[PDB]
RNA sequence: AUGGAGAGUUUGAUCCUGGCUCAGGAUGAACGCUGGCGGCGUGCCUAAUACAUGCAAGUCGAGCGAACGGACGAGAAGCUUGCUUCUCUGAUGUUAGCGGCGGACGGGUGAGUAACACGUGGAUAACCUACCUAUAAGACUGGGAUAACUUCGGGAAACCGGAGCUAAUACCGGAUAAUAUUUUGAACCGCAUGGUUCAAAAGUGAAAGACGGUCUUGCUGUCACUUAUAGAUGGAUCCGCGCUGCAUUAGCUAGUUGGUAAGGUAACGGCUUACCAAGGCAACGAUGCAUAGCCGACCUGAGAGGGUGAUCGGCCACACUGGAACUGAGACACGGUCCAGACUCCUACGGGAGGCAGCAGUAGGGAAUCUUCCGCAAUGGGCGAAAGCCUGACGGAGCAACGCCGCGUGAGUGAUGAAGGUCUUCGGAUCGUAAAACUCUGUUAUUAGGGAAGAACAUAUGUGUAAGUAACUGUGCACAUCUUGACGGUACCUAAUCAGAAAGCCACGGCUAACUACGUGCCAGCAGCCGCGGUAAUACGUAGGUGGCAAGCGUUAUCCGGAAUUAUUGGGCGUAAAGCGCGCGUAGGCGGUUUUUUAAGUCUGAUGUGAAAGCCCACGGCUCAACCGUGGAGGGUCAUUGGAAACU
RNA sequence: UAGGAGCUAGCCGUCGAAGGUGGGACAAAUGAUUGGGGUGAAGUCGUAACAAGGUAGCCGUAUCGGAAGGUGCGGCUGGAU
């Protein structure tokens, strides 16, 4: 996937969502070498694929993860733009950042491959597995826990909507799904199908 | 060729080991602004190996990636 | 049961019993749909040379009485 | 590295011919005679087949003939009867 | 002769038999006469047996046979128990 | 009607027209460089080139001769009191025959085949069918041989040449009934012809074993056996249509063309043979040439659709070549026979042999495409009740990123300058909240212990029931007792483990997001079109940033979209390419106007209704998924069917 | 006896694959040498055509000239006076 740490990648894509902030320390035009110049654009279908890429490195997988979705994103016969987003909030990938497994998303998403998280019963070692709404999403009782599972849940609290928490050893429910509604703004999810259109 | 018909197949990079007779491999791609020459010849492959001093195009040109 | 028992109406009648009914439909260009004439003459064996000329001739299948003999008399309408 | 079956089949169609060259060929000396001789109205007219039918059948009764070559030997030995 | 079988499908080291009787001249997996039902033993616990056995009267009294494996599911799960009184006509 | 924009390109500068080029997909791809692990497919595309070796179809003492070994009572003792050294009771096994089945299956290949071959729709009043299942006729008679054993010979050889012998459920003669059969009369369609009683010379089976218990056998259970029906199987024959191109292939055939009589085939006839007329076949391109197994299927197209076949299925053809037959129900037979040919091999030189397109392997050629692998545990087939053998089918392992899906290459901090150069009209932000210096997690990974499904279905393990049986095994049918597992202790689960050991590549010119210095002097060289380098190159070559995206990146070649440059949909013919020099005219195509018949063409309605991975919609199985099933939809295209006449 | 009939054998003529040549036909490869074409350099000479390009074109045709061009006869403007 992506593998990185956040504090340069909220300067350097449009946004990525690092955690409150990091760009208000050095001059936050650029990273660096060119910047401050003679500032050129790119086109809208390079637009789009920059609103692509503030969310193909939002969401940190790769190409035919963000874009294999997008097929079953024509067979909900709904808006292409926003349909492809609530399929896409409704995996796992939501639950290792938003609510509080760790001071980010990769040392939680670490925490389901060991087999240390364990959502709906046993084991479910993969994030790429949609969370189909009404499957408890739990928590191992061998990993209850960390410096960080319990502690960005005291953090963050607001489970977003559609999917409950509890602190009952830090277990979810998933309701429902969410809607467009429920898909922030720091990337507008609908300028990103038509770079698929191209 | 295997089947025995003569070209004139461009040799691409610098240096190389094409004194004659090597039996070597040739891919197609025309070098333009060159009159009935219309073929490359492999870098590398069959009993040439490559040139040796690049640096930014070294997968071609039968250069190993360094360490 | 029966066997097929199909129409026509004659060409030429060969010597000794074998009249030569023409039978004619309208195939298509299926690139183009546009339908076209064309026949295909389907012989068939005359039993007591009842044909005629101007016979707009029915007649009838069978397995083979002979090489070209695959189709036997029923019906003749007129003459010329 | 032939088997076995292909030594042994060679040799018992070696004899099980030699068993249908038996009758088929003592058929085929009775088409030969026994229709050569129920023809021109001999003494026996009527009464060779009583060796021809019963020898074609007998060779129906086995594996020799067709059953409908037996029944096309009578076709033109009982239209002499 | 005429048989039924135990023609399989499924990815690798998991078959999926849907039972098929035809002619033992054919391979194992060609051409049919008659695929009646499915036939999974390999579950945790189930065989998985689906049998439409009205059909089995037909052919097991005119030249079907069972053989050797699909003859003894149907003493299992009670195909040829049916066919028990069906054979006793 | 879920698709249909493109980028450039003729100038000193425009519009049109035109091809050409790239952007985008895919490949059995292969190559340069790279390379974590699983879960998955595919795997000589060339030489239908040639082959060493292994090695791949068998089957049954419950057929019966043999003969061998031989348990088996096995004397007297060979007195070494332990063996059989003898005899017969001699089983079982071995043989190796005779015997019935199989050999046409499984497996492999696309040369031939442009065709009924295949596909698809029909038809046989021209159809066959061992075995299987059901239906009835029933199983009488005699029987020589005959290998085996003895005997003679060859040759190291191989394997044979001769003399006498031996059993059968093998085999052959005698009569037995049948819709047999050609002679006499009553059914309807398809002229011929059929249809099911008719009624007659007819016609001949025949197999007997191990055995439940009985009867020193009887229904013969077993498993056959041969007589008259069927069910089935697969195959045959006959007409529709889909089926490459060349007239710089036009005249094609002469047993040909129709018929006339014999064949003979499961049937048909020019199929051949004696007869009759030249006829028949054709520009609608017969004929011939060249090319190619066909279809489903793939694939991209808005649809109009048409290109691939490694795939993966169905059919056809082939088995060193070319002929001829045998046997068998089924062959003109891939590990049968004979002939002829060409190649190869052994030899003691006398004559002997072999056909990898069954599975690996070898050589060859190629750019290249799997281990002289394992096990039959499952399935499936073969003969046998079963057990057993054969599986080089199959189920697995190997190997390959070649390709598909996840997995990786791991984090909260803290200097925007700790040590640091693609620049400086350096002062600097800086690679760079990068990082030393730490919190922390253990996908994988290290590695030491449980372990699994599949692996359930039999025959083995009696009571029975049903056809029941003289009674009972037997067979179908309930248990509940017990069988074995290549993969594999592999997968999986536990714990311990270090933040452990892991991404590469092309530009940074404009297309197109990713720039700057050293050489460099139209040189080296890049080069998709326009083009860079002549001493100030952002373009070359050298090096930091980034960028596109991840175990790939790039190149090469190959089909499609982009592209309506084949324009039915959806192209032009005055000057751009598109009218002969004009005609006249043969064929062909297409034709003014107005009434009535059919329902042919049109368009509808009742169903059957169109194919398996491919294809509508929704679930189930896969950790996601890769990858496999479900439920109608179902054809809404074709057939069986009713119709309607303006317009043809 | 094995004589007839048949059979093994014996001859006797119809058709045969392959072969053997035989003539050709067709196809491919090669051939001392050659002659048209393309690309480059255009090394060279001339300046034909484009300006009524110094003495308008163009077609069919015909002849000469190595070629460019020269001329001639019908037709066309896609030409100046």
């Amino acid at each position: 996937r992506f593998r990185g740490s956040n504090w340069k990648k909220s300067r350097r894509l449009g946004i990525s969502l690092s955690g409150t902030g990091k760009e208000l320390e050095k001059r936050p035009y650029a990273p660096g070498q060119h910047g401050p110049n003679q500032r050129k654009k790119l086109s809208e279908y390079g637009l789009q694929l920059r609103e692509k890429q503030k969310l193909r490195y939002l969401y940190g997988m790769t190409e035919r993860q963000f874009r294999n979705t997008f097929d079953i994103a024509g067979k909900k016969f709904g808006v292409h733009g926003e349909n492809f987003m609530i399929l896409l909030a409704s995996r796992l990938d939501a639950v290792v950042y938003s609510l509080g497994l760790a001071r980010t998303r990769r040392q939680a998403r670490q925490l389901v491959n060991h087999g240390h998280i364990l959502v709906d019963g046993k084991r479910v070692d993969i994030p790429s597995y949609s969370v189909k709404p009404g499957q408890t999403i739990s928590v191992r009782e061998k990993s209850q826990k960390l410096n960080i599972i319990v502690e960005s849940v005291e953090i963050n609290n607001f489970v977003p909507e559609y999917l409950n928490f509890d602190a009952d050893s830090l277990t979810g429910t998933f309701v429902r799904l969410p809607e467009r509604s429920e898909l922030p703004a720091e990337i507008n999810e609908q300028l990103i199908v038509e770079y698929y259109s191209r | 060729l295997s089947n025995n018909i003569e070209i004139n197949a461009y040799i691409p990079g610098i240096g190389h080991n094409l004194q004659e007779h090597s039996v070597v491999l040739v891919r197609g791609g025309r070098v333009k602004d060159l009159p009935g020459v219309r073929y490359h010849i492999v870098r590398g492959a069959l009993d040439t190996s490559g040139v040796d001093g690049r640096r930014q195009g070294r997968s071609l040109y039968g250069t190993k990636k360094p360490k | 049961n029966d066997r097929k028992v199909y129409v026509g109406k004659v060409v030429s009648d060969k010597m000794d019993k074998t009249i030569t009914v023409l039978v004619e439909t309208y195939k298509t260009h299926k690139l183009y749909g546009k339908r076209v004439k064309y026949s295909k003459k389907y012989k068939t064996h005359d039993e007591n040379n009842s044909a005629k000329l101007g016979d707009i001739v029915k007649i009838q299948e069978t397995r083979p009485l002979s090489a070209t003999k695959r189709f036997r008399l029923v019906e003749i309408v007129e003459e010329s | 590295a032939n088997i076995k079956s292909a030594i042994k089949r060679v040799k018992t169609t070696e004899k099980a011919e030699a068993r249908n060259i038996s009758q088929k060929s003592a058929m085929r000396t009775a088409v030969k005679n026994a229709k050569t001789a129920v023809s021109n109205n001999a003494d026996n007219k009527n009464e060779l087949v009583s060796l021809a039918v019963k020898l074609v059948d007998k060779a129906a009764q086995s594996n020799l003939i067709h059953s409908n070559k037996a029944d096309r030997i009578k076709s033109q030995l009982m239209t002499a009867n | 002769a005429v048989k039924i079988r135990l023609t399989r499908l499924g990815s690798k080291r998991n078959p999926f038999y849907r039972i098929v009787v035809a002619d033992a001249r054919s391979p194992r997996d060609g051409r049919i006469i008659e695929q009646i039902g499915t036939y999974n033993p390999t579950s945790a616990n189930a065989p998985e047996i689906k049998v439409d056995e009205a059909l089995a009267l037909k052919w097991l009294n005119d030249g079907a046979k069972p053989t050797d494996t699909v003859h003894n599911i149907l003493s299992k799960e009670g195909i040829m128990k049916k066919f028990d009184e069906q054979k006793k006509a």
